């Protein structure tokens, strides 16, 4: 448990050391991508349950 | 000086062996210059081949930090002792161990072999130092005497056979038979931690994190006292030309000349390569058969080997 | 004033001394050699021996495994407990 | 540029600090695997 | 006075990188 915990606590530090690893233009790729599946699949989004919801 | 003396080569560092996980803290060289062994923390003792130096074998047995290491010539025997009260002899036929000294109250530090007679001499934090029968496993002598733990040890034919120094500063010359003091010096202001014995002039030398001092045999007048290089210094050891090196546990080492205590060379080395600048300086460092060679046990876990270079001038 | 008592680890065992043979590196032989042509030559071998050894139109990315040749992480041996690759390998091996 | 924590190097090439002229060698494991006897008896 | 030793009273007994901004920003 305690080696674990120390080398994350390595892998967090450097992870905000050395900045996000999905750089960027890949990053846009893959929320580029998700949004055209979600697009031709109709999918609606999911509201936010309401006070009166019967079930 | 005499007339600024005896030109020696520069030594260059010659190769790298890693692959113990602890401290390697002893070596020492076999007989016929094939093999040398180390201790370690690790809990192991290696045998590397001196040649390519790749390792051997690895042995396992004692329990804790491996401190010291003799191989024995007249006998196939290596022998060990350790931090864990015990003093193996392996034989080096088998690689297992046939017999076991018992009777140190502490960790032992430090162990050498009578080379005619077959006795074995050990020294422990316990502030005493024995005799061993090899054969019969029996304490022939205790040697009482130093206030604190006992540090390196070494043993001699001649007069004065054991050459003794402590923690408490001073150093005992030991007269076998008796079990009893020939001579006290109490010219060192820090613990003694090495000693070592010139190969044919009849003298020997010690050293402490203060200053290096040579001596007389027997009774150990004082001769010469070698000045520069002051850290705790763990090891002294001498070629038959003359070559006097001190290891130290900040990393460094140097090269002196016996005769004239001039320091021609000093070597800082780079600690491994993880690591941690801290965990440098040398436990210890021996020569093999031929003087060719100096190798270096390393706090870093490594094994280094000197060479000596053939440019020079 | 010596004890009658005894104990199970002290008695006779291995009375016997193995004295060095001579095909085993009895000290005769150990004095008449010279060591450093031996070293030597034995040094020049292993050297020797050494040299002698040695569609899909669509996706996000372009090749990311181009140069990308293992590296020395497991020739580097690293004095330093939590940082040596053995310990990255334990640790990534026991937990999840 | 960017590294991965995957490999992000910490420490120098075991040979660069050293240097070039030493050699630097790390064994690992052993040969001669234990059951040969260093110091081989005579026959 | 460099020998004082600070007494060791027992209690026993950070930077961030830029590229997180072009990240966030251009997502």
């Amino acid at each position: 448990t305690r080696l674990y915990l120390k080398a994350e606590q390595e892998r967090q530090h450097n992870y905000l050391k050395d900045g996000p690893y999905i750089t960027a233009e890949e990053a846009v790729a893959v929320y580029t991508t998700t949004v055209h599946w979600l697009e031709s699949r109709r999918f609606s989004p999911i509201p936010f349950p309401p006070l009166s919801y019967k079930h | 000086t005499m007339p600024k003396p005896q030109w020696h080569p520069p030594w260059k560092l010659y190769r790298v062996i890693s692959g113990h996980l602890g401290w390697v803290r002893c070596i020492a060289v076999e007989p016929g210059n094939q093999w040398f062994v180390t201790g370690s923390a690790d809990r192991t003792i290696k045998i590397w081949d001196l040649a390519s130096g790749k390792l051997k074998l690895s042995l396992t047995g004692h329990i804790s930090t491996v401190r010291g290491v003799i191989v024995s010539t007249r006998s196939p025997y290596l022998f060990s002792c350790g931090e864990d009260k015990q003093v193996k002899c392996w034989d080096l036929e088998y690689n297992k161990v046939i017999r076991h000294y018992h009777g140190h109250l502490s960790a032992v530090y430090g162990l050498d072999l009578h080379p005619t007679i077959d006795v074995l001499v050990t020294c422990s934090r316990d502030s005493t130092a024995r005799i061993w029968d090899v054969r019969t496993k029996a304490s022939v002598h205790t040697l009482s005497g130093h206030t604190n733990a006992v540090a390196t040890v070494r043993c001699q034919a001649a007069e004065p056979q054991i050459i003794t120094g402590s923690h408490d500063t001073t150093i005992r010359l030991w007269d076998l038979v008796a079990g009893k003091t020939r001579v006290t010096l109490t010219n060192h202001k820090k613990s003694v931690r090495a000693v070592v014995l010139h190969p044919r002039h009849y003298t020997f030398a010690s050293g402490s994190p203060d200053n290096i001092k040579q001596w007389k045999f027997p009774d150990g007048s004082f001769i010469q006292n070698l000045s520069g290089h002051n850290a705790i210094i763990n090891t002294l050891t001498v070629n038959s030309d003359g070559v006097l090196v001190s290891g130290a546990d900040n990393g460094t080492m140097h090269l002196w000349d016996w005769r004239t205590g001039y320091n021609f060379q000093r070597v800082h080395a780079a600690v491994q390569p993880g690591s941690l600048d801290s965990e440098s300086g040398i436990f210890a460092c021996a020569f093999d058969q031929s003087e060719s060679r100096l190798l270096t046990a390393e706090a870093d876990k490594t094994i280094k080997v000197y060479r000596e270079d053939d440019t020079a001038t | 004033q010596l004890s009658k008592q005894y104990s199970s680890r002290d008695l006779p065992s291995h009375t016997k001394i193995k004295y060095r043979q001579t095909t085993q590196d009895a000290p005769e032989e150990v004095r008449n050699r010279d060591f450093r042509r031996e070293l030597e030559e034995r040094e020049r071998a292993a050297a020797r021996e050494k040299n002698r050894d040695r569609w899909d139109d669509d996706v996000v990315f372009k090749n990311c495994a181009k140069g990308v040749d293992d590296q020395k992480k497991d020739k580097r041996f690293v004095n330093d407990t939590l940082r040596s690759e053995f310990h990255k390998k334990f640790m990534e091996k026991y937990i999840k | 540029e960017v590294v991965l924590h995957e490999d992000k190097k910490y420490y120098p090439t075991a040979e660069e600090v050293y240097g070039p002229e030493v050699e630097t060698i790390v064994q690992e494991e052993d040969t001669q695997p234990l059951t040969e006897p260093i110091i081989k008896p005579v026959k | 006075q460099e020998w004082k030793i600070p007494p060791c009273i027992s209690n026993w007994k950070v930077h961030i990188n830029e590229n997180f901004a072009k990240l966030a920003e251009a997502l």
